[PDB]
């Protein structure tokens, strides 16, 4: 699976000398970088911008009785008694 | 031999121990953990060994809002809901318990809020496949906008 | 997310005070002037739709909010919240 | 300062992000993303810290520092220290 | 009258403060207080005579020049830096304007980089003027140009390490 | 305008662009754009790093106190005499 950039020199420099700085290839860190970057917007990820569809889909998801199913699941998560409790 | 109640972030708890499995969510705490927790913009909370400052665990909240298109109709609406950012527990604390542990903190907390401010609904990605399995496993449901997306529904009226 | 979109125009009329400031600024960054104004925009637009005004309607409400979340989830506040529900 | 359009191919998704923001502040979509834009292009030249520089430029930099203070220079650092504050 | 430069808290009360510049308005409205907490940039300000409605604010964050390790190729440049003050916004409220207010926030602002520079090596307080009215303020308080880009200028300090 | 491109190639998995293409297509960037940035913003935050000049946990002390200390006529003239 191969990344190819074409980057700036104000860029490349910019990432080579921290990578220098760091012990880690200019390779590694760019892709630890852009991983974790990657990462970090995908979990923070916090306004959603949807249709209508979607967000009548999201409020029936809102409405819906709770099945058996989806109940005793909740029982386990509230009945297990957290090792500070 | 003992672990602590969840607290949020302080200036004195080391954090440098803590190694769970992910690189991502050990560099976060180490790096922008009490630099968010701090500008309010999410909200850090710790697990600790029963008297030290030493994080075993942590997680994350933040507000959210999910809101409707402008472009049936389109009169601007907007339901806050509120985003669990992450969840992790030191790799050595593993198995035993811990994360749901704080998943049920997390709830707890957020039906909490869901009575002062009207949040509707806690909202986790996962992006493993063993992450989805744990919250589907307690009482998360995939969202219908994104795939990587769950819900917990929180409707107090 | 996964899928890839499909676009939609903006043309605005720019004073050249600001577009040479903007410029300025893009090219510090190594954006172009529309990805610059873009992701300049949208990162105003997403603060603006996400403030806490939008939901705590006080400066009470905003009281009860810091102090709920704030509180350690103890047996006692499990028992209220779940015998409030 | 004169009035040449600046185009944008935005992606359909990112324009509408940008209408229900600017609902919500009573301006247009130009007006929007035009005052947001010029707010933080000020910002990033602003609050710019770090400065990877070449060697003509890294001495230039270096013989800046290495300076005696001319006769204009001293003089007006003496009328900024010489200047009593009003809380002093 | 006023009173000291101080950092900024929640108490200060920034609601109505209008210096002519939204971009250093709006700063001070919206990013000042949240970036002064998470530690980025430092924020001070200084206040009527006991009120604590501010009149007058400046931020200071650290930074750092450096040596391009490659200035082609990976020639013979180490790793070189310099530790160093930028002095980002000096914003005065419109109508205390005059009233010689500006000067005596660089005036504090130098003495405190020369109060750090004495415990850590900083050696310069940079600034960026944008416009000419504000780069011809800070080079008639002894700004120099830089010499490696326009809009920067910086007042130098030596001392003994 | 813009100014001399090179290159930068890499390997790597389907572990990384998968995730590193859903944040790149999450905020309508381009994988090749979304690292650069990426990247470009994790250098410029550590060659800040303030330890890097700071030096030890003895001047960090002394460093906020400089920072948040008032500057009064005894610590400007005393601060002014030690510059002398």
């Amino acid at each position: 699976a191969p990344i190819n950039i074409r980057a700036k020199a104000s860029q490349r420099d910019l990432i080579d000398m921290a990578a220098n700085l760091v012990a880690k290839s200019r390779t590694d860190f760019m892709l630890d970088a852009a991983c974790r970057e990657a990462q970090d917007i995908l979990l923070d990820q916090r306004l959603f911008i949807l249709d209508d569809e979607q967000y009548d889909a999201f409020l029936a998801a809102l409405d819906a009785p709770i099945t058996a199913e989806r109940q005793a699941k909740i029982n386990a998560l509230m009945n297990r008694k957290s090792p500070w409790e | 031999m003992g672990i602590t109640a969840p607290t949020p972030l302080t200036s004195e708890h080391n954090l440098a121990d803590f190694c769970c499995s992910d690189h991502g969510m050990n560099e976060w705490l180490k790096k922008k953990a009490l630099k968010n927790h701090s500008s309010g913009l999410s909200r850090v909370y710790v697990i600790c060994i029963a008297n030290t400052r030493q994080v075993i665990g942590y997680y994350c909240l933040s507000t959210g809002s999910i809101q409707r298109n402008l472009a049936r109709r389109n009169a601007p609406e907007s339901l806050p809901v509120v985003v669990l950012g992450r969840l992790a527990i030191d790799q050595a604390w593993a198995g035993k318990g811990l994360g749901v542990a704080l998943l049920k903190d997390a709830v707890y907390r957020t039906m909490s809020i869901a009575q002062q401010v009207g949040v509707r609904a806690l909202i986790v990605h996962a992006l493993d496949d063993s992450v989805r399995n744990f919250y589907l496993k307690y009482a998360f449901v995939p969202s219908p906008f994104q795939s990587l997306t769950l819900l917990y529904p929180i409707t107090l009226e």
